[PDB]
């Protein structure tokens, strides 16, 4: 549209408490089944089988005076034990874990930016036991 | 030419076979065969099959023969992708004896020698016997009440040292030595692809 303010219809990102800001947004859903080829026939089945587990993928920078101390700060957070509350920029709150969290700093060809490429899996409670 | 092998079901010289294993031993008295065979399937044309189940064969090596004796088995495979393989397994001759049972009426010889009550006990599924090893007399033989073919000769050509295999011809080959029969040196560097 012309008039779309994006700041104001994209949800600010933040993990397990810690806010940052987001450079993209993807996920991963699906619906996984099996697929049926009897042999010599021109006739394929199909079963449902369940939930595809879902995915997000996001790019996080850092572009301050004191990125080295909030990139620091972040990977404290990251690797945190369990998972946690994740505020994905498009698709609101869920529960994900951090599964991978590269961190790209460069000196004599950026320095300045810092970014991560963050890799999390919707990570739903349990109840111990045999559920 | 490169060609090794032709082998005849009964005269149908295989041209098929996708591969093959052709193994001899001394430890055992026969031998395996495995071939594979590649054999379609259109479902709207007429197939046939071949129910062989015992239909004989041989492996004609390097233009001289190697083994002798489909007995074994059918193995018809499917999938989807890949499917359509047929497996055939065929054993030596000298199988019978191998998965039979003594049928000898009296059980009990008397005043015979080794190679007689092995005579007698290969004779009965027409296997001509190549004993070229001694002659060994021995008293009481009384034999297991349908032990098995092989078991016996086996323990009767063991407590007087006899090799018992099969030759290529399809027989019983009772020995006491080597084959003689002296061959390639293979000298490490020349031929040996691996060794252990």
């Amino acid at each position: 549209g012309p008039c779309y303010n994006p700041d104001a219809e994209y949800l600010p990102a933040s993990f397990k408490g810690f806010s940052f800001d987001a450079d993209s947004s993807d996920s991963d859903h699906g619906r996984n089944g099996a697929e049926a080829e009897f042999v010599f026939g021109e006739r394929t089945g199909y079963a449902d089988l369940g939930i595809k587990i879902k995915s997000y993928q996001l790019r996080a920078r850092f572009q301050t005076n004191d990125h080295i101390a909030q990139t620091n700060a972040f990977i404290a957070v990251l690797e945190s034990p369990g998972p946690g509350l994740l505020v994905h920029p498009t698709r609101g709150t869920v529960f994900a874990a951090c599964r991978s969290a590269r961190v790209t700093d460069s000196k004599v060809d950026a320095a300045g930016v810092t970014y991560v490429e963050l890799d999390f899996v919707e990570a739903n409670s349990v109840l111990s036991g045999f559920g | 030419m490169i060609k090794p092998m032709r082998i005849f079901i009964g005269g149908e010289e295989l041209v098929t076979y996708t591969s093959a294993q052709l193994q001899r031993t001394k430890k055992q008295m026969t031998g395996s065969l495995t071939v594979e065979i590649f054999l379609d399937y259109v479902p709207t044309k007429p197939t046939i099959v071949n129910a062989v189940r015992g239909k004989e064969i041989l492996v004609y090596i390097m233009g001289e023969l190697a083994f002798t004796g489909a007995g074994g088995d059918v193995s018809v495979n499917f999938s989807k992708g890949n499917g359509y393989s047929v497996t055939l397994t065929a054993r030596g001759r000298t199988k019978y004896l191998i998965d039979s049972s003594q049928t000898h009426p009296t059980g009990f010889f008397k005043n015979t020698s080794d190679k007689k009550v092995i005579e007698t006990l290969v004779k009965e599924h027409n296997v001509v016997l190549q004993w070229d090893a001694e002659e060994i007399d021995e008293p009481k033989v009384t034999l297991r009440d349908g032990n098995r073919i092989y078991n016996e000769i086996f323990e009767r050509c063991n407590q007087n040292c006899h090799f018992a295999y099969e030759t290529r011809d399809g027989k019983l080959l009772i020995t006491d030595g080597t084959n003689g029969t002296v061959g390639e040196d293979i000298i490490l560097g020349y031929n040996i692809l691996d060794f252990s």
